[PDB]
């Protein structure tokens, strides 16, 4: 029943610091220590601080040493990490951690993740895409959509209200330079014969409250 | 510790040898 | 209930930067990782535990650690010990142990007695469990025990047969007496405050005439043996030091004095405290050498003639370094919870 | 000190095959040595903990060895559900040092990838925004080739590939090479073309017109 909630993601421009939050539930939060480590898309795991939460001793590692900053408040019975100056290489999953809840020693590996919480760090200012079909002109026919120029992630690619999804697999989402979105949403139906069947996908962008669905024929 | 050496040399100051860890005492 | 008393291999865990090259910070660098920033140390329920610091393995893990350390780094031109020889080579260093902390690997635990004034035997209340032992500086001595810890409230006097006097005595004491030997032919020097040397022995005595149904307790000169359990021994950033106390033993003054001078030697041929065997090291330079120790505790032994006489005399005692670690080890405990 | 090294980055690995995952360092820590394990858009969750101890509720194809300087994490048996990274980690004191970490495959025989052209459609073109991706189709391994030809020169960069996670069901990838240009650049040439290496002898498709 330990349960470690954290909360949504965080969208900052450079330099500009981001609180996120760690919720811990079913324990003694002021006995056990809380860490934190993050994943950069590509990344592998990267440990960050350790906070003790009945006397908030913190320690963090050199490579963040300076911009982390770990709080609590038991009150709320929740744990913070400031991560201030923010650069554009510090866009990753942040999640909090803790360890095996005993009354015992040497049990101090992190056996309760958090969810998890992207912080994008960018001047996006939020966009919609623009939806604009994908359809070809032969064994196996392919096609589907294309959302383009949309801030941020993530966006929803469901084909039909759910029910096309056999070999129906929307793409990662990739950054260009102007630092919009743009992901690949292909489609492929047996051969080419059966092509019959409408299609019509559903585009939804949460941030930008926009789910316009689009006809994809030739 | 050498002891039965220890105690030899502690004879002489009339005195019953030990060891004291690789070390000669004499009591 | 759910631990047993077992032994391990416990692990070493320093704070040496390997910038320096004093060779305890260079053997250091390996072996050994760092300190815990944050060393957790967990209030064992409410129960009480039952130690003996005469029998633990720590001491002769710590013992063996600190052995590799000095023929690692302090290696003799020539060792000579039962049975043979080894020709090696003598360098110039400096020697400002560092504090070292002991840990218990998988599954293990340390239990530790914080029991107010503990004799590192049997009932011991309150015990907690941690991962590391604590700061503590493996210095060898002889005689007085120095750079170590002190007793937080009574001053402690303890051994395993107290009568036997064939088990040597600890005595853990309350306050630091500061000491000060320096070298300035190689004969050097030492001075102690005698005025708060001769009145921190009094109470040294008044405590350990508590133990002895209320007798006689006079102190004296070690009877003899090797030099090294007669004179003080210690190593000075290099140079092995003997210095007579005695002036610091006469009985006596219990307006008599206020500074005290031991004369004191350094010998270059010594008998190793590694093994039964003796081993030739390297003269020193002008370097002025200087060590201000914290004496923190004395290596007595009592001598045959109790019931006989209504007082007991007591002579500075060492050799087995196992008590040097003995002193600082006495409140944890190695335990297998796996 | 302390430097941990996990082994390698990425593995083959058929299905009920063994997968020895190793872990080395610079000076032991006392053998208190965890293994992590990320399934791909999920979080991650503690596997072995102290060595070898197993965690409650996992799988026993699992088995933390070795100990000290040199562990291992074997999985005999593989099977599809247990595919992510395994990262090693060291928990005895802060810093609580991670391994770089290790991706698992599935082996899977040698298919051929399926080419589509998606030229640029109607309302594409009314923005001076236009993108023509090329989708090379369920094939393995992941070495792929995506060389667009635009005029028969070669177009270096301005092109973006976006591949997806390995099929559970036909141990596949899908690619998604798109190519982003202005109205000027893109109707100041009119033949588009996908060249595409794996194996087989080529797959270059071309598209001609508006
Ligand atoms: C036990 O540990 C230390 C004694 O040094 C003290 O701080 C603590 O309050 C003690 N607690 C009990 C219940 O004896
Ligand atoms: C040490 O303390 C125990 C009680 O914890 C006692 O039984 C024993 O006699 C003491 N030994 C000495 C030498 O004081
Ligand atoms: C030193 O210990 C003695 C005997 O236990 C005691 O009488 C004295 O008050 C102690 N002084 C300090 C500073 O602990
Ligand atoms: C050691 O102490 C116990 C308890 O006082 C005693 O009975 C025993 O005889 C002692 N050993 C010697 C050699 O006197
Ligand atoms: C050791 O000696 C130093 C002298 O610089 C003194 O400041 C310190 O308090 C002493 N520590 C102990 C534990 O006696
Ligand atoms: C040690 O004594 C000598 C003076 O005889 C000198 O080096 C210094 O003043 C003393 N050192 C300390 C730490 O007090
Ligand atoms: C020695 O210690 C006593 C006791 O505090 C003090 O009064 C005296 O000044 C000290 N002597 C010197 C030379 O500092
Ligand atoms: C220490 O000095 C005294 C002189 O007061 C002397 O009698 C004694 O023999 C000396 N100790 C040694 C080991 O020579
Ligand atoms: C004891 O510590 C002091 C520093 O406080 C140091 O100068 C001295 O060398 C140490 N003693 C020994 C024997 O190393």
């Amino acid at each position: 029943q330990v349960q470690l909630v954290q909360s949504g993601a965080e969208v900052k421009k450079p330099g500009a610091s981001v609180k996120l939050s760690c919720k811990a539930s079913g324990y003694t939060f002021t006995s056990y220590d809380i860490n934190w480590v993050r994943q950069a898309p590509g990344q592998g795991l990267e440990w960050m601080g350790w906070m003790n939460p009945k006397t908030g001793n913190t320690g963090y590692a050199q490579k963040f040493q300076g911009r982390v900053t770990m709080t609590r408040d038991t009150s709320t019975s929740t744990a913070y990490m400031e991560l201030s100056s923010l650069r554009s290489e510090d866009t990753a999953v942040y999640y909090c951690a803790t360890y095996r809840i005993i009354a015992a020693v040497g049990y101090r590996y992190f056996q309760y993740w958090g969810q998890g919480a992207l912080v994008t760090v960018s001047s996006a200012s939020t966009k919609g895409p623009s939806v604009f079909p994908l359809a070809p002109s032969e064994s196996t026919a392919a096609l589907g959509c294309l959302v383009k120029d949309y801030f941020p992630e993530p966006v929803t690619v469901s084909w039909n209200s759910g029910s096309l999804t056999s070999g129906v697999h929307t793409f990662p989402a990739v950054l260009q330079s102007s630092g919009l979105y743009s992901l690949s949403s292909v489609v492929t139906v047996p051969s080419s014969s059966l092509g019959t069947q409408t299609y019509v996908c559903n585009v939804n962008h949460k941030p930008s409250n926009t789910k316009v669905d689009k006809r994809v024929e030739i | 510790x050498n002891l039965h050496f220890c105690q030899l040399r502690c004879k002489s100051l009339g005195l019953l040898g030990r060891c004291a860890x690789t070390y000669c005492a004499c009591v | 209930p759910v631990w047993k008393d077992a032994d391990t291999t416990l692990f070493c865990a320093s704070d040496a930067k390997a910038h320096e090259t004093e060779v305890h910070n260079v053997w250091a660098t390996h072996a050994c990782v760092p300190t815990d920033p944050n060393p957790q140390e967990i209030h064992l329920e409410n129960v009480t535990e039952n130690f003996n610091m005469w029998k633990n393995n720590m001491v002769e893990q710590m013992q063996e650690d600190v052995i590799s350390l000095w023929d690692q780094s302090l290696q003799p031109c020539v060792k000579l010990t039962g049975g043979s020889v080894i020709k090696q080579a003598c360098p110039k260093i400096s020697f400002d142990p560092i504090p070292i902390h002991y840990c218990t690997p998988a599954g293990y635990v340390i239990l530790k007695c914080n029991d107010k004034n503990f004799n590192g035997t049997g009932p011991c209340k309150n015990v907690s469990s941690v991962q590391c032992t604590h700061g503590i500086k493996p210095v060898v001595s002889t005689q007085l025990l120095l750079n170590g810890s002190l007793a937080e409230e009574e001053i402690i006097i303890r051994s395993e047969n107290l009568t036997n006097n064939a088990k040597t005595i600890i005595v853990h004491l309350n306050k630091s007496v500061e000491i000060n030997c320096t070298r300035p032919i190689r004969k050097a020097y030492c001075e102690i405050n005698g005025t708060k040397w001769n009145k921190v022995l009094k109470q040294v005595t008044e405590k350990l005439k508590e133990h002895f149904n209320n007798k006689t307790i006079i102190f004296q000169p070690p009877s003899g043996g090797d030099l090294e359990i007669t004179m003080h021994s210690f190593n000075c950033r290099g140079e092995f030091f003997y210095c007579n106390t005695t002036q610091l033993f006469n009985n006596t003054c219990i307006g008599c004095n206020g500074t005290i001078t031991l004369p004191c030697k350094i010998k270059q041929i010594i008998n190793m405290w590694q093994g039964t065997g003796q081993a030739m090291y390297a003269p020193p330079i002008d370097g002025k050498i200087n060590c201000v120790s914290n004496i923190t505790g004395i290596l007595l032994t009592r001598d045959g003639g109790a019931n006989n006489t209504s007082n007991e005399t007591f002579r500075p005692g060492g050799g087995n370094i196992k008590d040097n670690w003995r002193s600082e080890l006495y409140k944890y405990k190695v335990v297998q919870i796996e | 000190a302390i430097q941990m090294t996990q082994s390698p980055s990425s593995l083959s690995a058929s299905v009920g095959d063994k997968v020895t995952i190793t872990c080395r360092a610079s000076q032991g820590f006392g053998n208190y040595l965890a293994w992590y394990q990320q399934k791909p858009g999920k979080v991650p969750k503690l596997l072995i903990y102290a060595a070898t101890t197993l965690q409650s509720e996992v799988p026993s194809r699992f088995s933390g060895s070795g100990s000290g300087t040199d562990f291992t994490l074997t999985i005999s048996s593989l099977q599809p559900e247990d595919v992510a990274t395994y990262y090693c980690q060291k928990y005895n004191s802060a810093p609580f040092t991670f391994g770089q970490g290790t991706r698992l495959e599935i082996k899977r025989a040698v298919a051929a990838p399926s080419v589509f052209i998606f030229p640029p459609s109607e309302d594409q073109v009314k923005s001076g925004t236009v993108s023509v991706v090329c989708l090379l189709n369920n094939f393995y391994p992941r070495e792929a080739s995506v060389k667009w030809k635009v005029d028969g020169v070669l177009k270096t960069g301005n092109s973006q590939e976006s591949v997806t996670e390995q099929d559970s069901k036909d141990n596949t990838y899908s690619l998604s090479s798109t190519l982003t240009l202005s109205n000027t650049d893109y109707q100041s040439h009119n033949v588009y073309a996908c060249e595409v290496t794996h194996q087989g002898l080529s797959s270059p498709v071309t598209k001609s017109f508006n």
